[PDB]
RNA sequence: AAAUACCACUACUCCUAUUGUUUUUUUACUUAUUCAAUGUGAAGACAUUGUCAGGUGGGGAGUUCCUUUAGUCCCUCGAAAUUUGAGGCUAGAGGAGAAAAGUUACCACA
């Protein structure tokens, strides 16, 4: 939108990029407090072990 | 408050370009469609975000005492003097830098000129009357000023010799307390 | 040495125009500079006089050209504002 | 600019590489997404875009001159 | 502070169900609405927009309010219950005009 007129693909890509941005904002929100000292990676090796791939915004969109 | 006039901003930018390297970086628009602006309240100029200024207009003139970072003041004769409050911007985008050891860093805070017996690092090819921000050995911005000689003359200079003219230092925070 | 502002020296018309003068000891309208375009124009000018002499001709041409570009953008912004406030 | 005479001429000749550094920094993402990267004594005429990128990165971060004076902001 | 037996009342806090009202958030869809075209498509209940109440106004046009004092224990407004604080009344004291001006047992230079 300055190409073709393919609005269905336009809308689908807009929705996909929206979901990508939302999921990026989600991880960073839960990232803040994760001590990643170079000699201590316990928290990062745990990150979200206790979540399943329908909870993330991309998981919801993909399902 | 009131925005700066053309001649006033010309003077302020002259001093800021005397001390700094890039200024379109300062006046560049940001990610959220916001930019930094210049405002004058009681012959003081304040570097502040446009959103903060537009939300600060609700305050009556007699009741606004500060806004953003105070760069300096316009004097009665119409000249701009920069401040230790404006030091952080200078550290961010400084043109010339001078590192001082502890033996001169403490005197600089007490309010003394920088000496060759104090200098610990130079910036190569510094002209005579240029803009140099004074840091310590820990890369902590300590002040700013104008240097006395060039790099070659400073090297050839007596170690008990003036290399920088003090103009502002962090000790004034111990004053306005 | 005494200042020409201290002395009541009338303005003289040269190649540089005098322009519309204003009465002495009266209200001179403050033209507020707040637009990014005018800021760019002033900032580019200040950098030009600060850098000064450059050996390369293309360097000189590009410095003058960026000043010219800033002035054109500033003038275009003012013309757009004028049209906006005149029609709408 | 890493030429010796040009290196000493630097300040006097007013040679600033800020435009090139900024252009490289801005183009890094598009280069990362470019799939044509690995489709390929000399110092310049190198056939691989990845090799050119590596040379630019070496110039910006690990320079022959003033290696330990590089701005930490640029490095990071 | 308040004292328990006896029997009378209403005061809140936490749960439940249906024989019901509203308000808010998320999501879904077009009819409110936004954009493009002429001899119909996309977006979308958010925007944008409108109206009243204010805050500010060193910019534009026109012209030449609070604070202190004393009193009646006179009214309102808050607040604690057995009293206060803030306004209100009466008349003294403070605050040509964005050009600049006045001032100092201070500072630097002459």
């Amino acid at each position: 939108r300055k190409g073709n007129k393919n609005a269905k693909l336009g809308s689908s890509l807009v929705v996909l990029v929206q979901k990508l941005e939302m999921n990026a904002k989600f991880i960073e929100e839960r990232r803040a407090k994760v001590d990643f000292a170079p000699k201590d990676r316990a928290q990062v090796d745990a990150f979200l072990k206790d979540l399943e791939w329908e909870k993330t915004p991309l998981g919801a969109y993909v399902v | 408050m009131r925005p700066l006039t053309d001649q006033e901003m010309k003077i302020v930018l002259d001093k800021l370009a005397n001390y700094m390297t890039d200024l379109k970086s300062l006046i560049a628009p940001l990610e959220d469609g916001d930019r930094y602006v210049f405002r004058m309240q009681k012959d003081r100029v304040y570097y502040v975000k446009l959103s903060i200024a537009n939300i600060a207009t609700c305050v009556a003139r007699d009741k606004l005492l500060s806004l953003g970072t105070c760069l300096g003041k316009m004097t009665k004769s119409g000249k701009f003097r920069l401040h230790i409050t404006a030091l952080p911007i200078l550290a961010q985008n400084a043109r010339y830098k001078i590192w001082v050891k502890d033996n001169g860093a403490q005197p600089f805070l007490y309010g003394s000129n920088i000496v060759k017996a104090h200098v610990g690092r130079w910036t190569e090819d510094c002209p005579e009357h240029s803009g140099c921000v004074v840091y310590n050995m820990a890369d902590i911005p300590l002040g700013f000023g104008v240097t006395a000689r060039s790099t070659a003359e400073a090297r050839r200079l007596d170690p008990t010799g003036i290399v920088c003219f003090r103009q502002a230092d962090c000790g004034e925070y111990l004053r306005d307390e | 040495v005494y200042s020409e502002k201290e002395l009541g020296i009338p303005q003289l018309n040269t190649v540089t125009p005098v322009g519309v003068t204003k009465p002495k000891g009266k209200k001179k309208g403050k033209v507020f500079v707040d637009d990014r375009e005018s800021m760019n124009t002033i900032l580019a000018m200040v950098e030009a006089e600060k850098q000064g002499q450059i050996e390369s001709k293309i360097m000189r041409a590009r410095q003058l050209e960026e000043i010219r570009e800033a002035r054109r953008i500033e003038a275009e912004k003012k013309e757009a504002e004028r049209k906006a406030l005149l029609e709408n | 600019l890493e030429g010796q005479d040009a290196h000493n001429a630097r300040s006097d000749l007013h040679l600033d590489l800020s435009f090139f550094i900024t252009n490289l920094y801005r183009s890094l993402l598009s280069l990362s997404l470019n799939p044509d990267l690995e489709l390929g004594n000399n110092k310049i005429n190198l056939q691989t875009t990845t090799v050119l990128l590596l040379r630019c990165l070496t110039s910006v971060l690990l320079p022959p001159w003033n290696i330990r004076s590089v701005p930490p902001i640029r490095l990071a």
